[PDB]
């Protein structure tokens, strides 16, 4: 394995050879293997080279240097028999949490893929059977169950409540998440950093989406129209609307401080919660990885399908990739089994792809039960379960 | 002499056009920084150098005084080997098995035995300006890639094109060049002494079977490329088929020490049978 | 080269060695004439499921 | 073996027992306030006591068995490592 | 180690890239699952003597 | 004669990785609950019941 601090910062580099010794290959051994190229020092640090077994690596600043993780700072807090520790000021934060939901979906047609409209392949691929109905049953289920996901997590309300037009709630800011009347799309300023940072045949096809992107804006906008106005009351019946102060307060007894605290510091309150949500953008902008599970998706998908489309140039120990080639210069009891073996490699292929799209599918799901339960339980209440 | 070469002797391998993407490709190169021998030419009467896969042939020179090659087994008639001559007109290819002399000689325009040519093609001649060559042969085709630039070889890059691809499928094992001179006698055979020459040189570099990742720009022209097997951070770079890679550790191959030698081992055996009675019979 | 598709004229600049093109994962996308030296270029005709 | 090799993993068993022996020291001394902020030290029979209002039981039912409480508690956790050994 | 295999299994495309990126994701998969079960708090709180 | 053996060890490898991947996931699916508990029942306490 070779550890590098990266091209633009240096060329340097070490290397780790994992399972052997050097004595039998500056020279450093570990449990891992024995490391070459970095020297141990003796200060832990919160590592972020990870080699193994406790050791890490990173750049000294003008050397590669190994060392072993430090698993933070050591707080003995005072224990006592009879002394207490009450705090007397507080302060509010924004956390983001990012949460993949579905995937592309694809549909893939059998015979175009495998032999590109050629007679007498098809006529040699009607003895496999029914791999191709299977095949494309299987796609048809991702695809539908994707639908589903969307579906689930983000039509949770009934009807579309509005926002009201004098946009004043006691001093809390909500315009980087109400949506913008000026930009046609109408989505909020974090929305559209959102979709601004992340970014992205031979019978293969991406079928689209169904709740278009407006849509699912449009639900969103709903939640939070129902969430300002009238709080959890949305979520288990009629919405009953009530000033935001006091849905303030309400939460305020729901984690066991007492409302007093919330009215005579709701300027500070009010302040320090559009701060907050100031800086997020901010945050979000400056991250290099922020975005890093929605990125992975969609390259995921990208890259699955680059590699089954490059795989057709293969040969498989065939003379030659080209079908008609291989039907011209041989005669037919020869370009049979010269023929099969593009068959079968490229049904091997297909075959591969199904099965990661299913592990994957699986995957997504669990992620996007997760999501629907946060949405119910968070956004349409308030939740007691710890973290 | 030595001389490393650097980021040199890199060629267009395919024919095949490519726009703003990066392709991997297993092919006979000339590895980067590694050292080439270094001849002069000014007299003596140039040696034979073996055919090993591929000949790197680049020159830095101001005064025409190398105008070709000879390839071939031999330089006897006895096989059918290869001549390549320059000239301010034009150049002419053949291949009719002349036997030459115990040296080339030096240009008294030719100097060699009969001939029986089965091959024989003309086209425009290939002319501190330094000119490289890359000669291969190995699917039945002898193929030559040259360029010639405006300027110690130079640290810029810059890429062969294919010249020609000659359909001759002689085994060609040694090669030889070939040198002139104005007004210089001619004989058979002579010393080290030579005829002087201006000032030239000529090096020589060996092809191996190395994978290279090449870069082509938005028009199809190859603009950088990494030696894969270098140093380990060339080898990096071909995993992730990226110039520029990020902070991390990455597993890019496997090592395993390779067996030193081979041994055979049966048993004892000794048991052989009567020959020597039969022959060796009392009377027949 | 033998393929199917729709041939167009093509606004690539071909070096003058070159005779074929090639875009990500070996798709044929280009080809000049071999006889008026024409860059030309191969898109699939339609198709799809219904 | 023939190519497979089986990497080793990136934290060792001591930090990993370093780990739980933080979460341990944590909530004996801080009870849960540790998890949301700055660890507050706080008596640990008064923390079961508010453990006990968790349950909807007034406290005064540990205050005035705090002995009996610690008794069954210090037999159960000793009986775990038996049931632990002689089970199969 | 057969060259004459190698030379054959170079002809079957990128099998071995996906196996081998598959066992990587496995790989760096449980190292996540240790480090978000158990570093959950931020720093080691000693007990006291 | 030995396009046989590569596609049958490289066939046994490919189950071996796929088994792999569904063990993972079971074991994922296992390490999400093991921290579920942690946060919730450790780091406070819960009034679900069970
Ligand atoms: C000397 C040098 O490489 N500086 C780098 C620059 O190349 C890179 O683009 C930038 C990233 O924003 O970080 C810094
Ligand atoms: C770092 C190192 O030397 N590791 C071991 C060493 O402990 C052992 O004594 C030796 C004997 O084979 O093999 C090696
Ligand atoms: C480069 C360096 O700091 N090496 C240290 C060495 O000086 C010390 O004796 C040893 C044990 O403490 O740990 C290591
Ligand atoms: C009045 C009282 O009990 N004070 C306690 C003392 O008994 C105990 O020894 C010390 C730490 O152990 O903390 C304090
Ligand atoms: C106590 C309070 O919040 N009063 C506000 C008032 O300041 C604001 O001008 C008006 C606009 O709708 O809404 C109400
Ligand atoms: C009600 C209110 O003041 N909202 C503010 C706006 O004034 C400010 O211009 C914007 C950032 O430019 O952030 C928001
Ligand atoms: C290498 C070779 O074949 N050389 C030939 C020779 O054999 C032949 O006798 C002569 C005239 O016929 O022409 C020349
Ligand atoms: C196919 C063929 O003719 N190969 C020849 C080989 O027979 C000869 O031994 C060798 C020596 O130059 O050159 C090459
Ligand atoms: C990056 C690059 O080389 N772009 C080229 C440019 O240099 C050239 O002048 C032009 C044709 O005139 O075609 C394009």
């Amino acid at each position: 394995s070779v550890i590098t601090p990266g091209t633009n910062t240096s060329n340097q580099v070490a290397v780790l050879y994992q399972g052997v010794n050097c004595t039998e290959v500056n020279v450093f051994q570990t449990r891992a293997g024995c490391l070459i190229g970095a020297e141990y020092v003796n200060s832990s640090y919160e590592c972020d080279i990870p080699i193994g077994a406790g050791i890490c690596a990173s750049y000294q600043t003008q050397s590669i240097i190994a060392y072993t993780m430090s698993l933070g700072a050591e707080n003995s807090v005072a224990y006592s028999n009879n002394s207490i520790a009450i705090p007397t000021n507080f302060t509010i934060s924004v956390t983001t949490e990012i949460l993949p939901v579905s995937m592309t979906k694809t549909s893939v047609d059998c015979t175009m893929y495998i032999c590109g409209d050629s007679t007498e392949c098809s006529n040699l691929l009607l003895q496999y059977g029914s791999f191709c109905t299977q095949l494309k049953r299987a796609l048809t289920g991702i695809a539908v169950e994707q639908d589903k996901n969307t579906q689930e997590v983000f039509a949770q309300v009934k009807q579309i409540y509005k926002t009201p037009p004098i946009k004043y709630f006691g001093g809390f800011n909500f315009s980087q998440i109400l949506p913008d009347p000026s930009k046609p799309s109408k989505r909020s300023p974090i929305e559209d950093l959102l979709f601004n940072k992340v970014t992205l045949f031979n019978g293969l096809t991406v079928l689209p989406p169904l709740l278009t992107d407006e849509m699912i804006a449009q639900y969103t906008s709903a939640l939070l129209a129902g969430t300002i106005t009238s709080g959890w009351t949305f979520g288990a019946g009629p919405a009953l609307q009530i000033p935001f102060p006091m849905q303030m307060a309400y939460r305020f007894n729901g984690i066991g401080v007492t409302q007093n605290v919330l009215y005579e510091n709701q300027k500070l309150i009010a302040n320090q919660f559009n701060s907050a949500i100031g800086k997020i953008q901010d945050s979000l902008s400056s991250t290099p990885s922020a975005l890093g599970k929605l990125q992975d998706v969609v390259n995921h998908n990208a890259q699955a399908l680059n590699t089954l489309v490059k795989q057709l140039s293969s040969k498989f120990g065939a003379i030659s990739s080209v079908l008609n080639d291989i039907l011209s210069r041989l005669d037919p009891p020869e370009a049979e089994v010269q023929i099969d073996r593009l068959i079968t490699g490229r049904l091997q292929s297909l075959q591969t792809y199904v099965t990661q799209q299913l592990i994957r599918a699986a995957e997504i799901r669990a992620s996007a039960n997760l999501a629907a339960t946060k949405m119910s339980e968070c956004v349409l209440g308030q939740s007691k379960r710890v973290d | 002499a030595y001389t490393n070469s650097f980021t040199r002797g890199v060629y267009y391998p395919d024919k095949v056009f490519r726009s703003s993407v990066l392709h991997s490709t297993q092919d006979l190169f000339l590895p980067f920084f590694s050292n080439v021998t270094w001849f002069h030419a000014i007299h003596v009467d140039n040696p034979v150098l073996p055919f090993n896969d591929g000949v790197y042939f680049a020159s830095t020179e101001k005064s025409n005084i190398i105008r070709g090659w000879i390839f071939g087994t031999t330089l006897d008639s006895k096989t059918q080997s290869l001549l390549i001559v320059n000239n301010a007109t034009n150049v002419v290819i053949k291949v009719c098995e002349f036997q030459f002399c115990n040296d080339p000689f030096l240009d008294f325009r030719v100097y060699s035995s009969a001939n029986n040519c089965t091959f024989e093609y003309v086209s425009q001649p290939f002319l501190k300006n330094l000119r490289e060559f890359v000669f291969k042969n190995i699917d039945g085709y002898f193929k030559i890639y040259s360029k010639h630039t405006p300027i110690d070889l130079p640290q810029g890059f810059s890429a062969l094109e294919p010249l020609v691809d000659l359909p001759i499928g002689i085994n060609i094992t040694r090669f030889q060049t070939l040198l002139a001179l104005h007004r210089s006698y001619l004989t058979p055979g002579d010393s080290s002494s030579g005829w002087t020459a201006g000032a030239a040189a000529y090096y020589v570099g060996y092809l191996q079977p190395r994978t290279f990742l090449l870069k082509y720009n938005e028009n199809g022209t190859i603009t950088d490329a990494v030696d894969c097997a270098l140093d380990p951070l060339s080898e990096t770079k071909c995993t992730l088929k990226s110039f520029t890679v990020e902070k991390g550790i990455y597993q890019t191959s496997n090592f395993r020490v390779q067996p030193t030698e081979s041994i055979v081992r049966f048993p004892n055996i000794t048991n052989l049978c009567p020959f020597d009675e039969v022959f060796n019979a009392t009377r027949f | 080269l033998t393929g199917t598709g729709v041939l167009t004229e093509s606004n690539k600049k071909f070096l003058p060695f070159q005779q074929f093109g090639r875009d990500i994962a070996d798709t044929t996308d280009a080809v000049r004439d071999p006889q008026t030296l024409e860059i030309l270029d191969i898109t699939p005709c339609s198709f799809g499921g219904v």
